[PDB]
RNA sequence: AGGGGAUCGAAGAUGAUCAGAUACCGUCGUAGUCUUAACCAUAAACUAUGCCGACUAGGGAUCGGGUGGUGUUUUUUUAAUGACCCACUCGGCACCUUACGAGAAAUCAAAGUCUUUGGGUUCUGGGGGGAGUAUGGUCGCAAGGCUGAAACUUAAAGGAAUUG
């Protein structure tokens, strides 16, 4: 079979981890790159990390992929996570409360726009 | 305790829990101690002045250290009408 | 060096802490055993017996030895502690470390006409391992710790001088019998008495007064 | 709950349990006053009958028996006494 | 030690089951105890509709069912893959599959 | 005791029911939960949101009564409240777990993420039920986001609210996060409306 | 062997102690 | 009410269920039964007498291989003949 | 049946103690429930009570504090000789400083404390610590 | 002991299998199976868990009765009933979760409230064999039931879980 062990998986992984504004989809620049920023005891092992790292930049130009995180995905990621509407779904759009609920609102004290709508079984 | 004569034995008085008055042991992990904040006039919590609160492992085991609080927090004046005596 | 990694741990290099009994009165965990050496240092250890447990296997048994170990000094502290290994040198350093981690207070108190100096137990205690029971009644003064060779010098390390025994099921599983009379210990002070009925302000932890010698 | 008044349960609470069950035992039923049509002639019936109950004058039905509460007649006025 | 709950079977209050023959080997068995099946099948097959179709008058007649409730016992069941064996913790679960 | 300035405000009801953060379970029900109000028709049982605030600032009390901001820990394992208890933890110190818990993040010591909190925030006890486990291993208060028929099993001050819906799990978060704010300082007036919009703890699905 | 037919093998045994104890009386 | 009465007039029961019970017992069953004294051969004594009638090499059981060396003795008083152990070695030569 | 009432009494109130209730009904609130709770009343064992008339046999509603450790009762209710006391005291009391043995005598019910300062003994009702 | 006697079927007869097969498989097939009058008095007759009483954690379902709800449908749109839905309740067959507690463990809402040992009461056990055997009684037509040893012999039998 041509399952991949974790030294080629992991290395893989870390490389893209860090290396993202680097090396591309060919694997003939990845391997001629990946030996320049690491050095691999022997030329088998820097062909499978070189290959999976292919294999995994391709994974990224389709969506992303869970458990790797590089520079460019984790900045993008976070900035849309301050998006908020305009609509503010829960401002007032006329609030409907139901015949218990209207006597929870005078219960307390509080006085508040309402709409009773009954609801039965 | 203390022998005839003054001098205080029977080291380490333990602590007692707030709502079943028993002893927390050394060894009881589930028991806990709440510390809740007080407020002078403008809303600012005070530091390094709580109320607080010790409940023992059993009636948080029991899943009345919730409720126990309730009465707990009620009767010392920081709470309100959320508990109530007769159930 | 210990660098310890705790906020307990912490507490006591920085000697905010200085005796053991502030971590009795918190309840506080411990985990680092360098703590109740740092705190308690004049506990002194002892192995009740060594025996061999087998593994069937595929080929042939594995044995391992089972260290029984008590620690505490002679005023107040004991701790039990029990460890397997393939040596029977490196089970009882390991299960020196166990016993230190399970250091508890005994409640000592009088017969009566309490002239000073607690001399034996304050209340009837037992406790019940498997199927062994032991029980523990005070004793007046003079009259030793009458118990077993095993359960006795157990006694003797918690500096408990008279006490009365009596005990329940297959006495002779050394283990069961030292862990029911470890938890029977233990139970002075869960016993609320007559004496202990007054109330107290409930003390703050001393995690929270020394925060700033916590990790962050 | 661990607290709770049980010297003073609330109404509601009383009002659910069983009859033997609250804090000091006592009946669920009561009488009618029963408007027999034609004379006047006020009979009272109790809520559980174990018997056809007529009135002295006309002693046609005013209520049947049954496993519990009685069913009093078609037509008939009646008032909790 | 006691192996189940219910021990083999669904008597508790009964007493006595008037038990049932099984269909593969005529054992007697408690009718709790039984593992009853039912088996609900076409009349013909998957394969044979397409021919019993159009040499068929009345088009689209009914295709109509079998209706048969099989009784096993344990031993039966266990050998005509059924209920076989489970796990000490699988054994709790009674939904079907 | 409060300087009464506390109360439900006429606009904070306006959020918590527009949140639907009132309407609980169904005729499940545990007698450990006494925030029953006037269950309505069709089963469903209507919490009472006056309840719900004073046991949301009493909540609040205790967070900010803890000396170090980065000794609180907000747990979520639910995918409703994961994007709640990051930005909780943006605006204080509160170390967040957004996902998995890691049994022994608490025990262990010598894990890789351990963490040693004093008190412990969770939105579903029954969903989070490893971290409250090892909470009473360590003498850790908890505090919960319990709703009619939660667990209340090593379970501390509890704000009952709707965690069925994502608009009433994200509104509390939200909530604890203004009134601890305001207990410290942070926010100087107790009226202001904190600007910072309420959908800032909402989940998106894509 | 099995306890039932151990009590069926004394049974057979106390027939014959019976019968033959009574050839005498 | 653990099975036993509890009641302050039911000393009886209780006396006469431990009578009926110690049976059960077996140093209480030979004692009264008088197994000592219609049986054992010794007279219920310590000790005893009587005369050498065979030398006798009996075989130990397993797992062991050896020869005892015991003697058969016909005691005086009652006539009974037992068998006893010469303890030592080579003193069954003195028992001729 | 109900053989004896205080037995339901003394073991309602332990079950109650032990979950760390504060309060606990006793039915049917015999007399030497009353004499027997008030002992316990009395050392600070139970605090307040209350006695619910209604016309069969009342009811009581204990408060409890959290100091109670074991009330029993000890059936049959035996004769005991006033030199017998030490050795009831020394068999089911839990130390010689604290705990009562509480006995029916002529001279009302008290414990055996009191019991000694009468110099006067009776039969055994049970215990409290 | 009469009736009945289809079916299945101790025994028996047969075919087969087998080294043997007086067994399992096949074919017949008597007693029996069914019933009436009288015996027998046993069972893994089991929940292997005596009965009465009190208290102690949660949840849903179901069976019987009752209560309440302008609740839904059928009559006579319409009332009462009937059948459903919601809430409560008394009693029953059980079930799910947990372990306050118990247990050697398996497990247990009782097998819990038992060295902090006492609610009332009945019955039974005291290492394994010999042995539920001998003998004597008593009951049965018989088969057998109930009661029930001793001599002798032995250092282990046994329970629950663990790893192979
Ligand atoms: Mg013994
Ligand atoms: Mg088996
Ligand atoms: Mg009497
Ligand atoms: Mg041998
Ligand atoms: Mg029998
Ligand atoms: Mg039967
Ligand atoms: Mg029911
Ligand atoms: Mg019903
Ligand atoms: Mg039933
Ligand atoms: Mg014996
Ligand atoms: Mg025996
Ligand atoms: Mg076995």
């Amino acid at each position: 079979g041509r399952v991949r062990t974790k030294t080629v998986k992991r290395a893989s992984k870390a490389l893209i981890e860090r290396y993202y504004p680097k090396l591309t989809l060919d694997f003939q620049t990845n391997k001629r790159l990946c030996d320049e920023i690491a050095t691999i005891q022997s030329k088998r092992l820097r062909n499978k990390i070189a290959g999976y790292t292919t294999h995994l930049m391709k994974r990224i130009q389709k969506g992303p992929v869970r458990g790797i995180s590089f520079k460019l995905q984790e900045e993008e990621r976070e900035r849309k996570d301050q998006y908020v509407p305009e609509v503010s779904a829960l401002d007032l759009s006329r609030l409907n409360v139901d015949n218990q609920t209207s006597d929870l609102v005078k219960s307390l004290g509080l006085k508040l726009p309402l709409s009773v709508i009954n609801v039965s079984a | 305790m203390e022998n005839d004569k003054g001098q205080l034995v029977e080291l380490y008085v333990p602590r007692k829990c707030s709502a079943t008055n028993r002893i927390i042991k050394a060894d009881d992990h589930a028991s806990v101690q709440i510390n809740v904040a007080k407020v002078d006039e403008e809303g600012r919590a005070i530091p390094g002045e709580y109320v607080t609160y010790a409940l023992s492992g059993y009636v948080r085991s029991r899943g009345e250290s919730d409720d126990s609080l309730n009465r707990l927090a009620q009767n010392d004046g920081l709470l309100k009408n959320v508990w109530s005596y007769s159930r | 060096g210990w660098v310890p990694v705790t906020k307990l741990g912490r507490l006591v290099k920085a000697g905010k802490i200085t005796t053991i009994e502030e971590i009795f009165l918190h309840s506080l965990p411990v985990k680092e055993f360098q703590i109740i050496d740092t705190l308690l240092p004049g506990l002194q250890d002892e192995v009740m017996n060594i025996k061999p447990v087998q593994k069937q296997t595929r080929a042939g048994q594995r044995t391992r030895f089972k260290a029984v170990v008590v620690v505490g000094d002679s005023n107040g502290h004991v701790g039990l502690g029990i460890k397997t290994a393939k040596e029977v040198a490196g089970a009882i350093r390991a299960g020196i470390i166990i016993a230190k981690l399970s250091v508890i207070p005994i409640r000592r108190g009088y017969w009566g006409t309490n002239l000073g100096q607690p001399h034996s137990l304050a209340t009837k205690t037992t406790g019940k391992c498997g199927s062994v029971t032991v029980r523990l009644i005070p004793a007046p003064r003079g009259s030793g710790i009458v118990a077993s060779p095993a359960v006795k010098k157990l006694l003797q390390l918690a500096g408990v001088e008279d006490v009365y025994t009596q005990s329940n099921g297959k006495t002779r599983t050394l283990e069961n019998t030292l862990k029911a009379a470890f938890v029977a210990i233990g139970n002075t002070y869960g016993f609320l008495t007559p004496n202990l009925w007054a109330e107290q302000p409930l003390p703050v932890s001393p995690l929270d007064i020394y925060s700033d010698e916590a990790s962050a | 709950v661990l607290v709770q008044d049980l010297l003073h349960p609330t109404a509601a609470s009383e009002a659910r349990k069983h009859k033997l069950k609250t804090l000091v035992q006592g009946p669920r039923s009561y009488f009618l006053d029963v408007k027999c049509p034609g004379c006047l002639n006020i009979t009272t019936v109790f809520s559980h009958a174990q018997t056809a109950v007529t009135c002295e004058s006309c002693s046609t039905i005013l209520c049947t028996p049954t496993g519990g509460k009685a069913k009093l007649s078609e037509g008939t006025s009646f008032r909790r006494k | 030690p006691k192996k189940r709950a219910s021990n083999g079977r669904n008597k508790k209050g009964r007493g006595h089951v008037k038990p049932v023959r099984c269909v593969n080997c005529s054992k007697s068995i408690p009718k709790d105890k039984a593992i009853k099946r039912m088996a609900i099948r076409n009349i013909v097959e998957a394969a044979a509709v397409r021919d019993l179709s159009e040499a068929s008058v009345y088009p689209e007649y009914a295709l109509p069912k079998t209706y048969n409730k099989l009784h096993y016992c344990v031993s039966c069941a266990i050998h005509a893959r059924i209920v076989r064996v489970r796990s000490r913790e699988d054994r709790k679960n009674r939904a079907p599959p | 005791s409060l300087p009464a300035t506390f109360d439900l405000t006429p606009e904070d009801a306006q959020l918590l029911l527009a949140a639907n953060t009132h309407l609980g379970a169904r005729n499940v029900q545990v007698h450990q939960e006494p925030y029953v109000f006037n269950a309505r028709p069709d089963g469903v049982h209507v919490i009472n949101v006056g309840k719900t605030w004073e046991k949301l600032v009493l909540a609040a009390r205790i967070i900010a009564a803890i000396p170090n901001p980065e000794d609180v820990v907000a747990i979520s394992s639910r995918t409703f409240g994961q994007r709640a208890v990051l930005k909780f933890a943006a605006h204080t110190g509160a170390t967040p777990i957004a996902g998995r818990f890691t049994p022994g993040s608490f025990t262990n010591y010598i894990t890789r993420s351990f963490k040693e909190p004093r008190l412990v925030i969770v939105t579903d006890p029954r969903s989070d039920a490893q971290a409250i486990k090892e909470a009473s291993y360590v003498n850790i208060p908890v505090i919960a986001l319990t709703d009619l028929d939660s667990p209340s099993e090593f379970v501390d001050v509890a704000i009952p609210c709707n965690n069925r819906g994502k608009h009433s799990i994200g509104l509390i978060w939200y909530l604890l996060a203004r009134e601890v704010l305001r207990l410290r300082g942070a926010l100087v007036d107790r009226t202001q409306p904190w600007s910072i919009m309420p959908d800032l703890y909402f989940y998106r699905d894509p | 062997m099995r306890a039932k037919w151990r009590k069926k093998r004394t049974r057979r045994l106390k027939r014959k102690r019976r019968k033959v104890r009574a050839r005498s009386k | 009410g653990k099975g036993k009465p509890r009641g302050l007039n039911s000393a009886r029961k209780l006396r006469v269920h431990r009578r009926n019970n110690r049976w059960a017992e077996n140093n209480y069953k030979k004692r009264l039964l008088g197994t000592a004294f219609k049986s054992s051969p010794f007279g219920g004594s310590s000790h005893a007498k009587g005369i050498v009638l065979e030398k006798l090499g009996i075989e130990s059981k397993q797992p062991n291989s050896a020869i005892r060396k015991c003697v058969r003795v016909q005691l005086i008083k009652n006539g009974k003949k037992v068998t006893a152990f010469v303890p030592n070695d080579g003193c069954l030569n003195f028992v001729d | 049946t109900r053989s004896s009432v205080l037995a339901d009494a003394l073991n309602a109130i332990n079950n109650a103690e032990k979950t760390g209730k504060r309060q606990v009904l006793i039915r049917p609130s015999s007399k030497v429930i009353i004499k027997f709770l008030q002992v316990m009343q009395k050392h600070g064992y139970i605090g307040e009570f209350e006695y619910i008339d209604d016309h069969r046999s009342g009811k009581i509603v204990v408060q409890l504090n959290g100091r109670l450790n074991k009330c029993g009762v000890i059936s049959p209710r035996f004769n005991v000789k006033i030199g017998d006391i030490e050795k009831w005291t020394a068999n089911l009391l839990p130390a010689r400083q604290f705990g009562y043995v509480i006995l029916t005598t002529s001279a009302g019910i008290m414990d055996h404390e009191e019991a000694r300062r009468k110099h006067v003994s009776g039969k055994i009702l049970g215990f409290v610590y």
